[PDB]
C-alpha cells in the first residue's frame, strides 16, 4: 500500500507492525540489515523493503490535557494546555 | 567529573529505573508473548483474557515497584531540598554559628 | 571418478589462540553507539583453533600432505584463511557425508 | 573482525559433520600433477556465549566482550560499560556444587 510520509499512519513492513510518523531520515545502515532499534528496545528507525530510504518512527504525539482555569466562582471559562505538541493537531 | 556525583547519581538513578520500566514491557510475565496484540492475534480471546493477565499483573505489579521507587527517592531529595532551603536561608542569607554544618 | 589419494600424515594439530575473533552481527537491526547484549553461539574470545593444512609441504624435495579430515559441527563451525593463491572453495556440510541424508 | 549474515536460507537439515574442498590441477611430464601450491586454514567451534556489542556511530561493531571468559569479565557484563570505575564491583555468585 502507498507509503505514508509526515502523518500519523497505521503501517507494516515486511511483516513488522506498529503505528508512527514516517519520515525521511539520513541514518545510515549496512546492507543486510532490516531494523533499526533504540535504547529502549522499541522500533525506531525501519528501512522501506520496495525503495530503500531509512524511515524514522515516531509513534504520534500524546500529552495531558491541562485544563487552565481560574475559580469557577470567578468565571466558566478555561484556557485548554495540550502538553508536549506541535500545534496541529488540535 | 566526580565532584557532581550527587546529582549526576539522582540523575542516573531517573533514567535507570525509567529504563528497566521500558524493560519490563518486553518481559513474557509467563504470557506468550511481550506483544500484547500477539496475543490477541494468536489466540481465540476467552483464552487470551487469562493470558493478558499476566501481562497486566506483570506490568500493573512493575508500576508499582517504579513508582513506590519515587515515593521513597522523592522522599529522599524532600530531605535533601531542605537541607539545601536551611543552607540558603542560614548559610548564604545569614551567618551559621553551626560548627562544619556550613563546611 | 572418485578418485583418492588418503597420504595419511602423522604430528598434533597445531593449536592458535584467537584473540578477538569470530564476532558477527547477530540481526539486521541497525544500532549506533550502544551496548547490546546477547547469549548466542559464538567462537569464545582466548581459544583453543586449530591451524589446519590441506596440502602441506615440509621441505626435503616436495612432499604434499593432503591431511584435510571429516570433521564433525558440534554445535557451531568458524572459519578463517588466508590463501593468496585460492585452493579452497567450498564445503561438504551434512551429516551422512552420502546419501539418506541432504548435503549442503 | 565483524560478519555480515549472506544469506538467511532455509536449510532444515542437521549438519553433524563435514570437510572442506579443494582445486588441484594435472601437470606434465617432469621428474601426475597435483596439490597445487600451498594450502592451509583455521577452523574453531563454536559455543553459546553473552557478548556485549559496541556499536559505531556507523553501526560498525569494533569491541565485543565475552561475559563468561573470566570473573573479570563478567562485571564489565554488568556495567554494560567497556570503560570500568576504579571500585568494587559484585559479580554474579558462585556456589559450591555437590560431589
Ligand atoms: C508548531 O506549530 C506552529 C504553528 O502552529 C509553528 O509556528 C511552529 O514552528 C511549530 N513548531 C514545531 C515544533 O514544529
Amino acid at each position: 500500500t502507498n507509503l505514508v510520509k509526515n502523518k500519523c499512519v497505521n503501517f507494516n513492513f515486511n511483516g513488522l507492525t506498529g503505528t508512527g510518523v514516517l519520515t525521511e531520515s539520513n541514518k545510515k545502515f549496512l546492507p543486510f540489515q532490516q531494523f533499526g532499534r533504540d535504547i529502549a528496545d522499541t522500533t525506531d528507525a525501519v528501512r522501506d523493503p520496495q525503495t530503500l530510504e531509512i524511515l524514522d518512527i515516531t509513534p504520534c504525539s500524546f500529552g495531558g490535557v491541562s485544563v487552565i482555569t481560574p475559580g469557577t466562582n470567578t468565571s466558566n471559562q478555561v484556557a485548554v494546555l495540550y502538553q508536549d505538541v506541535n500545534c496541529t493537531e488540535v | 567529573a566526580s565532584a557532581l556525583g550527587k546529582l549526576q547519581d539522582v540523575v542516573n538513578q531517573n533514567a535507570q529505573a525509567l529504563n528497566t520500566l521500558v524493560k519490563q514491557l518486553s518481559s513474557n510475565f509467563g504470557a506468550i508473548s511481550s506483544v500484547l496484540n500477539d496475543i490477541l492475534s494468536r489466540l481465540d480471546k476467552v483464552e487470551a483474557e487469562v493470558q493478558i493477565d499476566r501481562l497486566i499483573t506483570g506490568r500493573l505489579q512493575s508500576l508499582q515497584t517504579y513508582v513506590t521507587q519515587q515515593l521513597i527517592r522523592a522522599a529522599e531529595i524532600r530531605a535533601s531540598a531542605n537541607l539545601a532551603a536551611t543552607k540558603m536561608s542560614e548559610c548564604v542569607l545569614g551567618q551559621s554559628k553551626r560548627v562544619d554544618f556550613c563546611g | 571418478q572418485c578418485v583418492n589419494l588418503t597420504t595419511r600424515t602423522q604430528l598434533p594439530p597445531a593449536y592458535t589462540n584467537s584473540f578477538t575473533r569470530g564476532v558477527y552481527y547477530p540481526d539486521k537491526v541497525f544500532r549506533s553507539s550502544v551496548l547490546h547484549s546477547t547469549q548466542d553461539l559464538f567462537l569464545p574470545f582466548f581459544s583453543n583453533v586449530t591451524w589446519f593444512h590441506a596440502i602441506h609441504v615440509s621441505g626435503t624435495n616436495g612432499t604434499k600432505r593432503f591431511d584435510n579430515p571429516v570433521l564433525p559441527f558440534n554445535d557451531g563451525v568458524y572459519f578463517a584463511s588466508t590463501e593468496k593463491s585460492n585452493i579452497i572453495r567450498g564445503w561438504i556440510f551434512g551429516t551422512t557425508l552420502d546419501s539418506k541424508t541432504q548435503s549442503l | 573482525s565483524a560478519l555480515e549474515p549472506l544469506v538467511d536460507l532455509p536449510i532444515g537439515i542437521n549438519i553433524t559433520r563435514f570437510q572442506t574442498l579443494l582445486a588441484l590441477h594435472r601437470s606434465y611430464l617432469t621428474p601426475s600433477g597435483w596439490t597445487a601450491g600451498a594450502a592451509a586454514y583455521y577452523v574453531g567451534y563454536l559455543q553459546p556465549r553473552t557478548f556485549l556489542l559496541k556499536y559505531n556511530e556507523n553501526g560498525t561493531i569494533t569491541d565485543a566482550v565475552d561475559c563468561a571468559l573470566d570473573p573479570l569479565s563478567e562485571t564489565k557484563c554488568t556495567l554494560k560499560s567497556f570503560t570500568v570505575e576504579k571500585g568494587i564491583y559484585q559479580t554474579s555468585n558462585f556456589r559450591v556444587q555437590p560431589t
